[PDB]
């Protein structure tokens, strides 16, 4: 989590309520009598509107981007359109507290400390209805069908559109507990209702239940959350609060909760009521704590008159062990998903994941307060079934996490700790500078391997059970996604410039460099394959060739097989690499050992038998042999099997086999030239007379006329 | 997207019908009488001609389906609602009930059939589950209503008034906002619906958001709206009362049936908007619609007659290679699903494409012209599915003609041009020009300001073949460039808007299929004192066409439901056949049954590929099958082809005459097969050379029986080692005796470690390996599949010395074993490296042991260094701890 | 499995052979096949030319050939003229039937096609 500030304004007075455009483009404050009008992009102030002769209290839009309201102090209530100029006006008998906008039918519901008062856009007067106490708080459902009304005597009154009070909610306490926030979970099927939209007249004043799934969530004055379903009955129990709440809200689709008030700091919850983070801190009570209706972006106005406009940006956390995937799932669960199956599976956490990191058999947890280490326990390649292995209770405070059989690694500045599972504490190994990188890189369970690079940009070797550290290189710049081929014979590393540099690690030589790398990924199955990704292209590297790069959306997580796996916003890919490609590009080097390895991982038949072909020419005939049984082709197969038996009797010319394919594909003339020159003429005759092409035979008469 | 009239179904006594209903999941079809006739119908000529006439005395209004439950509901102008389901082979009513007060103005079923709304003229609404009230009749207000409808997840039920107004419903009595009209702003008059149909999708959406809901009026304006929308795709018809609305089964075409004032039409549309075409029915007045379930086939009321009419729609395929490519959308993925079907081996290979407007295909490559989130993407794919490269162009590949070493992306006023071979990898050479431009022999590079001029005469259809490239526009003019270096030659105006154009391999002429379908042909080079002539070989109902890859006088074709081939205009005999051409080469054509391939697109079968042979090689085999070889091949040779004198030389071969089938191959020049027949020949037994000849045409497991039955196990394993079958070898190696069966089993048991080797299949590999004595490979699985306890067993079970242990030991101190690696080592005698490993692992207690016991001493500096290091790090306790490993207490 | 059981006085020869691979290995002779005059390695028994099995001269074990033939009278089994005749000197008895077998017993066959009739088609 991290939020980070847009731009903030101050203005004169309290910030009393916000509302913003269903469009996103402005949002609109109740700052003193008048109605500030900001761009949400900038911040600047467009329009000061001067309705009103008293505080202004509160304001909402029509969900239709059309009109909103505003009630004042001045005991009215005044309807402006977009491009901002007051169209309707009527009055109550009070100061109104707050006023909404029926989510589907447009009708206003503003209350007061006496009664609250219905408008539909139609109706020629104002529907008064009387009220128990002082009312704070109105929530149309997302059906809009009914209304809460929050009140200060710790009592939700929840009426129909007529009025008729159809349940009451009474808050523990009563008047100790006084509701000032509540909010209807925007989670339901009409969320999407309204996003495909395209002189002061004063109006009068005219004096089942059960199956529905709606949650009102309820920020109490006993400093409590409640939720609460359209029953009465209470979902779950109340979330203690050290602070009066003052504004409770939910972001676009009620995936998340928004928390301020006497707490002088802004707060964000999961939907179940459990805190995550702080959005921002501020120097008074925030009034108000709204947020974007289809962003990240949250708007924060408090009693200092200011006004703060938070960018909210979730961090990736996630690892990847060869074919399996884990990755944070609503800031609360785990999800692990295999790479070849797609077998997804959720572990819930109820908690603030932190790190995860995965292995074979192995997926750590580091939950805020402690670190959940899971198993599998069958001995299937497709075993999805993670149980409970230990509980480290502990509150860890670490720059990375790692897992390996029978351990726990801690990276936190220069110290990498090695802790048993069941908390205890076994190794520590001081570093050189600061640790910007660790992978595991396999080994037997209790002793295995650890690939560490610094920002002092040496790249060191840590084995679990040894407590010294082997230098594999000192290199320039700092050091940042390592990663060691498959065969533990090549490394490579992205330096703060994007330049993947790949060295050999035992001669400490550099092999190439790469100008553009954010990721990098060797194959696990082909050690010459590379990929890396930066810039918004991906990159194919076969050995010391040149790349094949696509477009991409995000970075390079893996690359097992022949497919390379992105993440792209919490949301992993897979790109099918070319195989063809590489395969060519060996082919062209007359390389065709390699180049049967670059296929064997997934061609076409065509470029089978192209590289069939080529071996034959070029003669390697095992290669030759095995490309074509991969097309069985008997024909090529039995003329390899008679080159093969010729070459074992004692026969080694090389040019006698070339004319042979030559003739066998269908040249007749290069096949003739092969022959000449491998001193057979004979052979060539026989070729021309065969095909009956005897004008070309007359130019092999080489011997003469003996018959 | 063709149509074209195909049956009628007269109703006895001439009776008005006033709705047809087809059942999509069985074919049942129900008509409704204006005398109380009610019938049930069912095609393959009919099956099922039922006459369900209990009760439904009057007229019968309204038919529903319930698709799942299988249960048909009818209403009367008595209001008498009876539910009839099937039983026994014939359909009896279930359900009966009456409300005397009103008649039932209509009736829908929800999205899965649990649950029926039912509304009334008199306002009243009636809504019941599958057996009885489900939740509430409600008597609404002062109202009259005509429609009904519910959305995907049932919850919204939108009515539509008498007056033309649209009341969106909350899944009870409780009324939500009215719908907000946009297709109708300078009507003046009274409006009435006739038609709703909301596509809940069951086959997908052909755009993850498409229109889904469609409302008209019967002036004639229409908008296909998705949800509540206040901007949606608006449309106006001239249909005069429009009768009825239909959506497709997987929602990508609307069909509005009405009749203009002037006489029954049924005009087609896309989900947003564009128009497809009009159908022209006859007959008085059309009553209603009813698509097929796989919207093929179409069935439509008028009078006292059923019309039906066969519907060809816009497929996604594509032949690259020997895969039948073709995409399909559904339900559970909001993106196409593209199937590469390899037909050669009968694999599938399923990839899931985001936009995909269209896929093409030539020689063994794919274009899927895609739309991305640098805008659309042209993805050059393999046979199998790999994308080779996505090509990311800026103008809509709304038509792309792709040839060999060429790909052309043309919008309705530009085309880009990409070469993406050489005849061979890419050699980019991108450019961009409008319609209008008339560029030169050759030039600008990517100049993508040429796309938004904008042009009063679109393109309508691309083609390209090797040499030129022409571009059909929508007033018929064709314009011709020359392909390598995009340059006008010339402009033809043609006569009728062109809808597909193809072109002979000699660039000579072309074949334009128009709008209509009407197919004609057009002879570019052919002077007339003017520049190209047409032809007079205008046919009817064509809906798809292929030139031969051979001769440029090949054609072929499908009318309606078969198939001609042309040879210069004159057509032979049809075929009956509903497939599309996949291929047209060697006399022969192949073709796929998309139609019932995209009923279960999961698996294809094989017996969906049907392949056709031209007069010329149906006569030359039948002729060979009557008379013998000898004068069938004075026959073919005086009418000579390649094709035929391979066919015959593989005739002589099977009969084994060996110099017929030696000639034939001459004429081939197929040195291949000369060389083959000379070799048969020279062999002297008979079912040898049966043996061989079955071998020669693929016939493996043929070839293998045939010598076993003989009894030879020899030359059926020598048949199964020429190929790959090691498994087949193994398989026989178990019975009977060989010369050398050890080593034929050790090179099979290597052989099958390399198979699974070779395909990263370890733990499989290091099965065999085992079984066959392999060292350097067995120990490669060992150290990828980390299982280091194999790797000490071998390298303890291996010789004293060997070519391997250094390599075991290196595998070994990579992973950080120092001891096995010591031990490894000192088996290799390099005692040098086993010191140098405890050095570089830091067990200095062994390395100075091993220094003492091989006589080396060098390592006294390493530790003294190696502390003097330590120390100067202030690390004085590893300096403690190095010096109790290495048993220099003293230090 | 084979380890630990090479008797004692030969485990040193065998694990010098190893230790010091040599490669060097005299080519076998060949000799052609009695039905397509092939040339075959004299201990392969079936030809690639005509896919045919040769009968094995029960002297030698090599295939046998045409212008070498001969037949045990008691056993009619195929033998190589002159190495049966050089073995007869040092044994008494035919190698495969077991019989008094004498070398003057044995007549040069000229005409072999008796022997040389596929099954199939004889
Ligand atoms: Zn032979
Ligand atoms: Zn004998």
């Amino acid at each position: 989590m991290r939020a980070v500030l847009t731009w903030r304004d101050k203005a004169e007075h309290c910030i009393n309520d916000i509302a913003f455009k269903p469009d996103g483009t402005q949002l609109i404050l109740a700052a003193g009598s008048r109605l500030l009008v900001y761009d949400t992009s900038d911040g600047t102030l467009l329009q000061p509107l001067k309705g009103h002769k008293d505080t202004v209290y509160c304001v909402a839009y029509a969900k239709d981007g059309k009109r909103f309201a505003s009630g004042s102090a001045d005991k009215s209530v005044i309807i402006w359109t977009s491009k901002l100029e007051g169209i309707l006006k009527y009055t109550h008998n009070d100061a109104i507290q707050c006023v909404s906008y029926n989510p589907i039918t447009h009708q206003l519901a503003s209350c007061s400390s006496s009664d609250f008062g219905l408008w539909s856009p139609e109706q020629k007067s104002v529907s008064k209805h009387k009220s128990s106490s002082k009312i704070i708080c109105c929530s149309w459902t997302n059906d809009g069908q009914y209304l809460a009304l929050g009140m200060f005597n710790g009592i939700i009154s929840i009426r129909n559109k007529n009025g008729e009070e159809k349940v009451k909610i009474e808050r523990p306490g009563g008047s100790l507990s006084p509701i000032w926030s509540i909010c209807w979970n925007p989670s339901s099927r009409w969320e999407s209702f309204w996003m495909n939209r395209e002189k002061s007249a004063v109006y009068s004043s005219q004096g089942n239940l059960e199956e529905r799934n709606d949650i009102l969530a309820v920020a109490d004055w006993g400093q409590k959350v409640s939720f609460y379903q359209l029953s009465g009955k209470q979902i779950g129990k109340d979330r203690a609060l050290n602070f009066d709440p003052c504004c409770i809200s939910y972001f676009t689709k009620g995936e998340y909760i928004l928390l301020g008030g006497s707490d002088k700091q802004v707060s964000l919850f999961t939907k179940d009521g459990v805190r995550l983070g702080t959005v921002g801190e501020q120097n008074s009570w925030v009034w108000t704590c709204q947020a974007k209706p289809d962003s990240n972006y949250v708007v924060v106005g408090c009693q200092d008159g200011t006004i703060s406009f938070y960018q909210l940006i979730f961090s990736t956390v996630h690892g990847l062990y060869k074919d399996r995937y884990a990755y944070r799932d609503s800031m609360t669960d785990v999800i692990v998903q295999h790479l070849i199956t797609e077998q997804k599976v959720r572990i819930k956490c109820k908690e603030l994941v932190k790190k995860i990191a995965i292995y074979r058999n192995r997926l750590a947890i580091q939950l805020p307060e402690k670190i959940l280490i899971y198993e599998l326990y069958s001995e299937d390649l497709s075993d999805m079934h993670y149980r409970v292995k230990e509980k480290i209770i502990k509150k860890f405070e670490c720059n990375l996490l790692v897992v390996c059989a029978n351990h726990i690694i801690l990276c936190q500045e220069k110290r990498l700790q090695c802790l048993s599972f069941s908390g205890v504490k076994e190794r520590e190994w001081q570093m050189e500078s600061l640790i910007r990188y660790i992978k595991v890189i396999g080994g037997p369970p209790g002793r295995e391997g650890l690939l560490v690079g610094l920002k002092n940009g040496q790249i060191l070797k840590i084995f679990v059970d040894n407590l010294f550290a082997i230098v594999l290189l000192k290199q320039a710049t700092a050091v940042r996604c390592l990663d060691m081929s498959a065969s533990r014979k090549k490394l490579a590393v992205v330096d703060e410039n994007d330049t993947c540099l790949v060295y050999d690690i035992d001669t400490k030589e550099l092999l190439f460099q790469e100008p553009n790398a954010n990721s990098v990924a060797w194959n696990t199955q082909c050690e010459d394959m590379l990929c890396f990704s930066g810039g918004g292209y991906l990159n194919i590297k076969a050995s010391t060739f040149p790349v094949h790069r696509q477009k991409l959306q995000g970075f390079v997580v893996g690359y097992n097989g022949s497919k390379i796996f992105c993440l792209h916003v919490f949301s992993i890919s897979a790109v099918e690499v070319p195989q063809s490609a590489p395969m060519y590009q060996y082919l062209d080097r007359k390389l065709f050992k390699e180049a049967y390895q670059i296929a064997c991982l997934g061609v076409t038949d065509t470029d089978w038998r192209e590289l069939a072909m080529e071996a034959l020419e070029g003669l390697d005939f095992e290669t030759a042999k095995k490309a074509f049984i991969r097309v069985q082709d008997l024909r090529y197969l039995e003329l390899i099997s008679s080159i093969e038996e010729r070459k074992k009797r004692g026969e080694t010319n090389n040019d006698l086999f070339l004319a042979d394919v030559f003739s066998y594909q269908g040249k007749f003339h290069e096949a003739a030239k092969l022959y000449k020159r491998s001193g057979h003429e004979n052979l060539a005759l026989e070729m021309y007379t065969d095909l009956c092409m005897f004008e070309y035979a007359k130019d092999f008469l080489g011997s003469g006329d003996p018959k | 997207m063709f149509f074209y009239l195909s049956k009628k179904i007269s109703i006895p006594n001439n009776v008005k019908l006033q709705c047809v209903s087809w059942n999509k999941e069985q074919g049942f079809i129900a008509c409704g009488g204006e005398d109380g006739l009610l019938k049930v119908l069912k095609l393959e000529s009919n099956l099922s001609m039922n006459q369900t006439l209990e009760g439904h005395s009057g007229s019968v209004q309204v038919v529903t389906w319930n698709e799942q439950y299988q249960k048909l509901t009818t209403s009367d102008e008595n209001g008498l609602i009876i539910v009839w389901m099937l039983y026994k082979g014939s359909w009896i009513e279930e359900m009966i009930n009456n409300r005397n007060k009103s008649v039932v103005r209509s009736m829908s079923w929800n999205a899965d059939g649990q649950k029926i709304c039912i509304v009334y003229e008199d306002g009243a609404v009636i809504v019941g589950s599958v057996d009885g009230n489900r939740i509430w009749g409600k008597d609404l207000k002062g109202i009259q209503l005509s429609h009904v409808t519910w959305s995907a997840d049932s919850k919204v039920l939108l009515f539509g008034m008498a007056n033309g107004e649209i009341h969106i419903y909350d899944n009870q009595g409780n009324f939500m906002i009215k719908m907000k009209l946009s297709c109708l702003v300078n009507v003046t008059g009274a409006i009435s619906i006739a038609g709703i149909h909301w596509y809940h999708g069951t086959e997908g959406y052909v755009e993850p958001d498409c229109p889904c809901l469609a409302v008209c009026f019967d002036n004639g304006r229409c908008q296909i709206m998705r949800h509540e929308n206040d901007q949606n795709p608006v449309l106006i018809d001239t249909g005069m009362y429009v009768v009825g609305i239909q959506w497709n089964h997987m929602g990508s075409v609307l069909a509005v049936a009405g009749f203009q004032k002037a006489v029954n039409i049924v005009q087609f549309y896309t989900p947003f908007g564009e128009h497809l075409g009009t159908l022209k029915v006859p007959g008085k007045e059309i009553s209603a619609l009813s698509w097929e379930g796989g919207g093929l086939k179409i069935a439509l009321a008028v009078d006292s007659f059923i019309y039906f009419a066969n519907i060809r729609p816009n497929y996604k395929w594509g032949y690259c290679s020997n895969t039948v490519v073709y995409a399909y959308t559904r339900p559970d993925r909001p993106e196409y699903c593209v199937v590469f079907w390899d037909t050669k081996n009968n694999e599938k290979y399923v990839k899931y494409v985001k936009g995909l407007i269209s896929i093409t295909t030539c020689g063994d490559f794919c274009i899927l012209a895609t739309k991305a989130d640098a805008t659309f993407v042209l993805v050059l794919c393999n046979s199998i599915g790999t994308p080779l490269d996505p090509k990311y162009i800026d103008i809509v590949p709304l038509f792309v003609a792709m040839t060999k070493t060429h790909v052309i992306a043309a919008s309705k006023e530009a085309f880009y041009t990409w070469q993406y071979r050489v005849a061979s990898r890419k050699e980019g050479r991108e450019r961009i020009y409008h319609v209008d431009d008339t560029p030169s022999g050759s030039m600008g590079v990517l100049d993508y300001s040429k796309t938004i001029q904008g042009t009063r005469d679109p393109i309508c259809a691309i083609t390209a073949s090797d040499k030129i490239l022409i571009v059909g526009r929508e007033s018929g003019t064709i314009q011709r460039y020359s392909l390598p270096n995009v340059g006008l030659i010339q402009k033809y105006s043609l006569n009728c808007r062109a809808y597909q154009l193809s072109l002979n391999c000699n660039s000579s002429r072309l074949a334009i299929i128009d709008i209509s379908g009407v197919l004609t042909f057009f002879d570019l080079d052919a002077r007339v004192t003017v520049v190209g002539e047409l032809l007079k070989l205008e046919r009817r109902d064509v809906w798809d066409m292929k030139w031969a890859k051979d001769n440029p006088d090949l054609f072929a074709m499908m009318e309606k439901t078969r198939m001609y081939v042309f040879r210069n205009l004159d057509p032979e005999e049809p075929i009956q056949t509903s497939g599309y051409i996949c291929n047209f080469e060697d006399l022969e054509i192949k073709s796929v049954l998309l139609d019932e391939i995209l009923k279960d697109p999961e698996h294809p079968n094989k017996d969906y590929l049907i392949n056709f042979e031209i007069r010329s090689l149906r006569d030359s085999r039948a002729l060979i099958e009557k008379v013998g070889i000898k004068d069938a091949s004075q026959f073919i040779e005086d009418n000579p082809h390649p094709r035929l004198w391979r066919l015959l030389a593989e005739a002589a071969l099977q009969k084994l005459d060996l110099y017929t089938a030696e000639q034939a191959f001459v004429r081939c020049k197929d040195y291949q097969g000369i060389k083959f027949v000379k070799r048969l020949g020279k062999l002297l037994s008979e079912s040898m050379k049966q043996a061989e000849v079955v071998g020669y045409f693929g016939r493996f497991e043929e070839a293998e029986r045939t010598y076993l039955e003989m009894d030879r196990r020899d030359l059926a394993i020598g048949l199964r080692l020429k190929l790959g079958d090691w498994f087949r070898v193994l398989q026989l190696l178990k019975t009977g005796s060989g010369d050398a069966d050890d080593s034929l089993l050790e090179q099979a048991n290597n052989a099958i470690g390399d198979y699974f080797a070779d395909r990263q299949k370890w733990l499989n590999a290091v099965q065999y390996y085992v079984q066959g004595r392999n060292q350097e490979r067995l120990a490669e699985c060992y150290y990828m599949l980390e299982d280091y306890e194999g790797l000490e067993n071998l390298a303890i079970s291996l010789p004293e010395n060997h070519k391997l242990l250094p390599e075991i030991a290196q595998m070994f101190v990579r992973v950080g074993m120092c001891e096995q690696a010591v031990t490894a080592f000192l088996k290799c005698s390099q005692p040098k490296a086993a010191v140098d490993t405890c050095v570089h692992l830091n067990q200095w207690n062994k390395a100075v042991e091993l220094a003492k016991n091989h006589s080396m001493k060098e390592i006294g500096s390493l530790l003294a260094r190696y502390a003097s290091h330590l120390l100067e790090k202030n690390k004085t306790l590893d300096a403690i701890e190095l010096y109790r490993k290495a048993n220099y207490f003293f230090d | 499995e084979y380890r630990s059981k090479i008797d004692a006085k030969y485990k040193k020869k065998i694990e010098g052979m190893v230790r010091r691979p040599d490669i060097s290995e005299i080519e076998e002779a060949t000799t052609p096949c009695p039905f397509c005059k092939f040339l075959l390695p004299e201990c392969e028994l079936l030809c690639p030319g005509c896919k045919n099995s040769i009968p094995y001269c029960i002297a030698t074990g090599r295939h046998m050939l045409k212008d070498d033939w001969t037949v045990c009278p008691h056993c009619d089994f195929p033998a190589l003229y002159s190495e049966l005749k050089i073995m007869l000197n040092t044994e008494s008895t035919c190698p495969m039937c077991s019989e008094r077998l004498n070398a003057a017993q044995l007549k040069k066959i000229s005409d072999c096609t008796q022997y040389l009739r596929t099954e199939e088609e004889l």
